[PDB]
């Protein structure tokens, strides 16, 4: 209960402040099936002050 | 109880990115102050400064200053009574009209980027021929044209 | 009945100011 | 007063074929709002249970 | 023609505005804010949903019956946004005032149900806080709430969006995509317009409807079969 | 009840009276604190009011012209003269407040306009009306 | 009335706090009133007077100390005094409206020749005057002045039908404003500034008033007379003209809003500055050459005060005015 993400600060991590995007998988179909993929998805980007 | 001498609707203020300064009682009024610095590199200040003083005395802004940096804002005529100085930089000017009706002025505006950083504050010196005003001003991006920026990966 | 470390800060906001390096 | 009870009984009768006639032949799978048959779609389960 | 607008504009000001908002935009103390700087999308948001002229102070001006017709409102729209510029209307690719084209980026008659996706968890991150799962409103501090989204059209939502009318936060282009405000009002629409399956929505409150629903009338009905069915003595 | 029935014909007679005369005068007359044209309100409004008074006397003389003498409209009248049955009268009756807090719940839903308050006023109302109607008619339990 | 009062403090007494009234029309209805008071004042006393006989002579102690009795006499009709007694205030009210038809029609006239003519539009909340003509005499140039500006009220009457196609009320606009006024020189008010309509001495004058939306009222207690300002004055039926033969001597008039409108309504004041006839051919022609120039500096071009004196702006504060000080000054 002390602890969460931000702790890793104090390990030297740098951390940003992620603001959410809420992208979805995407679902690729072909000649051998369909499936859901997040390969190239972010849920969430780094921000900055002017937005 | 809410529709008292204090009430929310009566105090709130304008939802924009600037500042303000000025009352009921004061000669000359200045709204929506803002330094707009553009992502791309421009920069300027955003403001209008209004004449309301009674005596029928016109002020003419004299100066515009920034942290100490000097504002080259292109030549104005005095504004009298119920006149009001518009100011943008010019790319932000292009936007809009300027009204034959009325008394209504567009001066194009912009400053040398000393480094400012989004999100902070600056003073902001206005120097009238009658005198001047100090304002607190955030430095920020112009707005967009609406519903057509999408985000993108990069 | 009160948290006894949720003081006003004694030192008022001085109104500071900010800035980013550049190339030019 | 045996018309009486027969009338609820017959009654009973055809809420009783309506229900198996609507869980059966009624169309029952998900269509989204710019489908045909949004209507179809809505009242099943309204019928299911007013049978 | 934007100079016989802007004219139109500042008559339809002068007898409707200029107390609580003042002669040159400036507001007045205690009546009414500056409205420089606010843009088209600020007159057009509070003209054309009724909010304004608001006629008594209180915690929260109401959506009402509009005072002005929505040519008279883009002409005040010109007038106001001649006093200091601001963020404008969305219009679309020919030049018309955008509406249902808005409903989801990818939208080609139909709302397309990625779109739907997305926009529902943008929603419930960014607006269903206040505004309750599929909007159907919240109460807020001191008589303050978040409306029913059931009345705004598609550019009064977008324009919510960009003005932050009254409490409602501002939610820019940087920080909301012009893509994820058009889900968003696809989200919203969807929402709006697709009825339940599972028959009547009791308004899509959540639980404290069907309580009252049951532990009123569904329990009178079974104790009305009771006393059909046992003794008054 | 012959001077009940009979004196609502002042009323009527002097509201026609007006109507008639408020007409022609607001239709052709002219001055300058007025725009010329028949007032339509009062004109509905004091027909009307004629023929509530019209509508009571009417129907007033139309039974006392075969009502008997009866004494309370007689002049000379013994107390011992209605003795006997005067009528059957309500001793008591929650209903009547039932029926107010109907109305008041469907008023409230009006000035909401939430529909279900309306719905479930409007189903109140009528089942207390119905229990008011009904009151000294309920069966006997036959159990 | 044609019958001046009695004047001196009776006078004073009999009008009973209304103004002298600074136009002949005014003069007359204060005639009228003051006569009106001598009679309800004969009928006061008098029936005061009976309550007071009944409490001092027809008390039942004062009649048993005398010997009257237990009962007084049992007197219920007196079918010739209970007619004298109703036949006498008919014959009263009778002489009442004559009288009061002829002041009413004095008033009420709208052929009194008018040389100026004021449109007067009242919104929420304040006015807004506007010259629709003057007639050459004092107009500037001496030609017949007309004050409508074309465009502007070619917009307004451009408004009367939604190109949308939402035309609910017989076929207009809902928003109609085809029925306001729209002239050159104008005056504004302004919750920082008192609007002051200028006027000339012994001239006939025509207000013409209207209202952006909802009814409001023109009451100058000088003119002692108001009439109310109605949206869609036509609509309604409601008689949106009315003509005054002269103001009779100058002077910086109040002028308020007597109905009901809102929130500000008692905040919606205005002034009725009365100049020189010349003085007013000056302000004019100052106003029509250099549009631009405001209501202030015309006032101070014609040697007059730049802002209203009668009465003054409210400060909008709605806290400030706590301890006394509602009124915020001009230069
Ligand atoms: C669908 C929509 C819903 C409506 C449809 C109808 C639903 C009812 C049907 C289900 C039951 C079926 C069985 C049946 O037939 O039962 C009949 C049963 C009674 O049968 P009964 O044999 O005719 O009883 C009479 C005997 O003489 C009684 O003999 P007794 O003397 O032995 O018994 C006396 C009995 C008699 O009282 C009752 O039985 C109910 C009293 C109802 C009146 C309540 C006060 C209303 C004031 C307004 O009273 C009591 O026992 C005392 C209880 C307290 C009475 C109220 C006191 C006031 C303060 C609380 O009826 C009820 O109990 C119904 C009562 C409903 C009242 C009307 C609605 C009022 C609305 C609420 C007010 C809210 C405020 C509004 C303003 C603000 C809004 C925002
Ligand atoms: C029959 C009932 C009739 C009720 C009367 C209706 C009118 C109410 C009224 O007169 O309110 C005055 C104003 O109160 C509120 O501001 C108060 C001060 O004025 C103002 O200077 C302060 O700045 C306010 O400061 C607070 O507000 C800030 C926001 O700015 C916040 O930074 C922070 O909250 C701060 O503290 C302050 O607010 P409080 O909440 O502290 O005090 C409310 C209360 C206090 O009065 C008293 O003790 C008087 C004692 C006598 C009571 C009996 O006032 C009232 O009810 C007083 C009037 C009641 C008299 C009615 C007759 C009695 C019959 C009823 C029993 C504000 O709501 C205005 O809208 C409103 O006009
Ligand atoms: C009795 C059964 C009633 C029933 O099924 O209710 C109708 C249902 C309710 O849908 P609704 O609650 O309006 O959902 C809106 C959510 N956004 O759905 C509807 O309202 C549509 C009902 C159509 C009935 C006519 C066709 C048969
Ligand atoms: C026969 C059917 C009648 C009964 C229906 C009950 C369900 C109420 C309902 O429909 O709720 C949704 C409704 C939304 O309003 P609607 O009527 O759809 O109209 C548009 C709004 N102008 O919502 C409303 O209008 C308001 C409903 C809210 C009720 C109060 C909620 C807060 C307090 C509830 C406490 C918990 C419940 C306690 C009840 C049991 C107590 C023993
Ligand atoms: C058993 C329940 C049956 C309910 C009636 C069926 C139905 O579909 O009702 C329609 C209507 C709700 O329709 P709606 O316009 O969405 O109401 C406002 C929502 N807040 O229903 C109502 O408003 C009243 C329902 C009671
Ligand atoms: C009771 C007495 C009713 C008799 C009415 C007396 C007047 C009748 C003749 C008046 C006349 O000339 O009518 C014209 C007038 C409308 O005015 P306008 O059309 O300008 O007049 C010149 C056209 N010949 O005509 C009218 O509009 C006359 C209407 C008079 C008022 C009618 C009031 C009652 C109508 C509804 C009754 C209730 C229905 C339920
Ligand atoms: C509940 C009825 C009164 C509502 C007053 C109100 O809506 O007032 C609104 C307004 C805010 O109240 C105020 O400013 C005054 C605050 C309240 C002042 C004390 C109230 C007296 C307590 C009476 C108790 C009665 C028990 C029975
Ligand atoms: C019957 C139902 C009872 C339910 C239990 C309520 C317990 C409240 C005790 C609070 C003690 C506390 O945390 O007290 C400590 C707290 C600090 O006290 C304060 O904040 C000072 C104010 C305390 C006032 C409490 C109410 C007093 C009257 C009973
Ligand atoms: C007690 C009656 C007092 C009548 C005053 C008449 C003054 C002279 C007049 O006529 O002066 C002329 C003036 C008109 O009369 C008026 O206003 C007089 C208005 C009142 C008329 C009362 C008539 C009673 C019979
Ligand atoms: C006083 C009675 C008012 C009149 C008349 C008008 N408005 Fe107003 N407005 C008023 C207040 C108190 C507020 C604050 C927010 C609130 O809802 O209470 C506003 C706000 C606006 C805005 C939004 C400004 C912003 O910060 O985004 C706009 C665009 C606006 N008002 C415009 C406007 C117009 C065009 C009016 C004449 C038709 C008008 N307002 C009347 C109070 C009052
Ligand atoms: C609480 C802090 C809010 C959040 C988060 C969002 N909104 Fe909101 N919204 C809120 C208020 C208090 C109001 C009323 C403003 C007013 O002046 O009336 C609103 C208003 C809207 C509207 C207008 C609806 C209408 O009646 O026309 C819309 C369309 C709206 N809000 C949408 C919306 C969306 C999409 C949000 C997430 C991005 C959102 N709001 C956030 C309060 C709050
Ligand atoms: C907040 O300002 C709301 C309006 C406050 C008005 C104050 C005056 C209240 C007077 C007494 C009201 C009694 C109401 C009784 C309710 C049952
Ligand atoms: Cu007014
Ligand atoms: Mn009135």
């Amino acid at each position: 209960l002390w602890t969460s993400g931000w702790t890793l600060v104090e390990n030297d991590v740098k951390v940003y402040l992620g603001r959410d995007t809420a992208a979805i998988a995407e679902s690729h179909t072909d000649a051998t099936g369909e499936h859901w993929s997040t390969t190239g998805v972010s849920r969430l980007v780094r921000m900055r002050p002017e937005d | 109880c809410s529709a008292g001498q204090i009430t929310q609707t009566s105090s709130q203020v304008a939802a924009v990115d600037g500042n303000q300064a000025g009352s009921a009682n004061d000669p000359v009024l200045v709204r929506d102050v803002t330094v707009h610095l553009t992502t791309d590199g421009e920069a300027g200040v955003k403001f209008t400064a209004i004449n309301q003083d009674t005596s029928h005395t016109s002020h003419t802004l004299e100066s515009v200053t920034v942290d100490g940096e000097e504002v080259e804002l292109d030549d104005a005529e005095p504004i009298e009574r119920n006149c009001s100085l518009v100011a943008d930089i010019q790319s932000e000017l292009d936007l809009i009209e300027e009204p034959e009706v009325g008394c209504i002025q567009h001066v194009a505006t912009s400053l040398e980027n000393p480094g400012f950083a989004y999100g902070g504050v600056v003073p902001v010196e206005f120097v009238f021929d009658t005198g001047a005003i100090t304002i607190d001003a955030t430095v920020s991006a112009p707005v967009l044209e609406s519903g057509v920026e999408n985000r993108e990966v990069g | 009945c009160s948290p006894p470390h949720q003081q006003d800060s004694p030192v008022q906001r001085t109104n500071e100011i900010l800035t980013t390096s550049q190339n030019p | 007063a045996a018309r009486a009870v027969t009338f609820w009984l017959v009654l009973g009768i055809i809420g009783g074929l309506g229900f198996l006639a609507t869980y059966i032949f009624w169309p029952w799978e998900y269509k989204a709002h710019g489908d045909e048959g949004l209507l179809a779609y809505t009242l099943y389960t309204p019928m299911l249970g007013i049978t | 023609d934007d100079q016989a607008l802007i004219s139109e504009g500042k008559d339809l000001y002068d007898v409707a505005c200029i107390t609580c908002h003042g002669v040159n935009l400036q507001g007045v103390e205690d009546r009414g804010p500056s409205l420089v700087g606010v843009g088209e999308g600020a007159v057009y948001f509070q003209v054309h949903s009724g909010r304004m002229p608001i006629l008594r102070n209180e915690a929260q001006a109401e959506r009402k019956a509009p005072r002005y017709t929505e040519a008279q409102t883009l002409a005040i729209a010109a007038y106001v946004a001649a006093n200091g510029g601001g963020p404008g209307l969305v219009y679309n690719e020919d030049g018309t005032l955008a509406m249902e084209e808005l409903r989801g980026e990818n939208y080609d008659g139909q709302i397309t149900s990625a779109d739907v996706a997305r926009g529902g968890d943008l929603f419930r991150l960014n607006c269903a806080s206040c505004h309750n799962f599929t909007g159907r409103g919240g109460a807020l501090s001191s008589g303050k709430y978040a409306p029913n989204l059931d009345a705004a059209n598609e550019q009064e939502i977008y324009q919510a969006m960009l003005t932050g009318p009254q409490n409602m936060p501002k939610f820019s282009d940087r920080q909301l995509s012009a893509d994820e405000k058009k889900d968003i009002i696809a989200f919203i629409k969807s929402t709006k317009e697709t009825p339940s399956p599972g028959g009547y929505s009791l308004g899509s409150l959540g639980p404290v409807a069907e309580g009252l629903f049951m532990w009123v009338f569904g329990i009178l009905v079974l104790v009305a079969a009771a006393m059909w069915i046992g003794s008054r003595s | 009840m012959k001077s009940s029935a009979k004196l609502m014909y002042g009323p009527t007679v002097f509201m026609a009276a007006m109507a008639v005369i408020y007409i022609f005068a607001t239709m052709h007359v002219s001055d300058g604190g007025s725009v010329k044209g028949v007032e339509w309100v009062g004109s509905v409004a004091l027909v009307l009011s004629a023929g509530l008074t019209l509508m009571l006397g009417v129907y007033l003389h139309f039974t006392e012209v075969r009502v008997d003498v009866l004494p309370e409209d007689w002049e000379e009248a013994e107390v011992a003269d209605k003795a006997g049955t005067l009528g059957f009268f309500s001793p008591s009756s929650i209903w009547p407040a039932a029926m107010s807090g109907a109305v008041g719940f469907l008023a409230f839903g009006v000035v909401y306009f939430h529909y279900w308050m309306i719905a479930v006023g409007l189903m109140l109302l009528i089942f207390t009306i119905t229990k008011l109607n009904l009151q000294y008619g309920v069966p006997k339990e036959k159990h | 009335c044609e019958v001046a009062p009695p004047g001196g403090v009776l006078g004073d007494f009999l009008r009973m706090g209304w103004p002298d009234g600074i136009t002949p029309e005014a003069v007359a209805m204060g005639n009228f009133w003051s006569w009106v008071w001598v009679a309800a004042w004969i009928i006061g006393i008098i029936m005061w007077g009976l309550f007071l006989t009944a409490i001092f002579a027809w008390g039942a102690k004062r009649a048993e100390k005398r010997g009257e009795g237990e009962f007084p006499k049992q007197l219920q009709y007196n079918v010739p005094l209970e007619l004298v007694l109703t036949i006498v205030p008919i014959i009263i009210v009778m002489v009442l409206f004559f009288f009061t038809v002829q002041t009413q029609d004095k008033v009420t006239a709208l052929d009194k020749n008018p040389e100026v003519t004021v449109d007067v539009t009242a919104y929420q909340w304040n006015w807004k005057f506007g010259y629709s003509e003057i007639d050459g005499s004092l107009a500037p140039g001496g030609q017949d002045y007309q004050g409508s500006d074309p465009e502007r009220q070619a917009a307004a009457e451009a408004s009367k039908k939604d190109p949308s196609g939402d035309n609910p009320i017989h076929g207009n606009s809902k928003s109609d404003v085809s029925y306001l006024e729209f002239n050159r020189i104008e005056t504004l008010g302004t919750t920082d500034e008192i609007p002051v309509m200028v006027l000339p001495v012994n001239t006939p004058i025509e207000f013409n008033l209207a209202s952006a939306d909802v009814a409001h009222s023109f009451w100058v207690p000088e003119f002692l007379f108001k009439r109310d300002a109605y949206a869609h004055p036509e609509a309604n039926k409601s008689q949106r003209v009315f003509q005054i033969e002269e103001i009779t001597e100058e002077g910086a008039f109040v002028g308020r809003c007597a109905e009901m409108c809102g929130t500000y309504h008692a905040m919606m004041n205005f002034e009725l500055r009365v100049v020189d006839r010349d003085s007013f051919a000056e302000y004019i022609s100052f106003r029509d050459s250099n549009p631009d120039a405001t209501n202030a500096q015309a006032l101070e071009h014609i040697g007059q005060a730049p802002y209203a004196t009668s009465t003054s702006p409210f400060v909008s504060d709605r806290t400030a005015t706590r301890d006394g000080e509602n009124t915020q000054s001009n230069a």
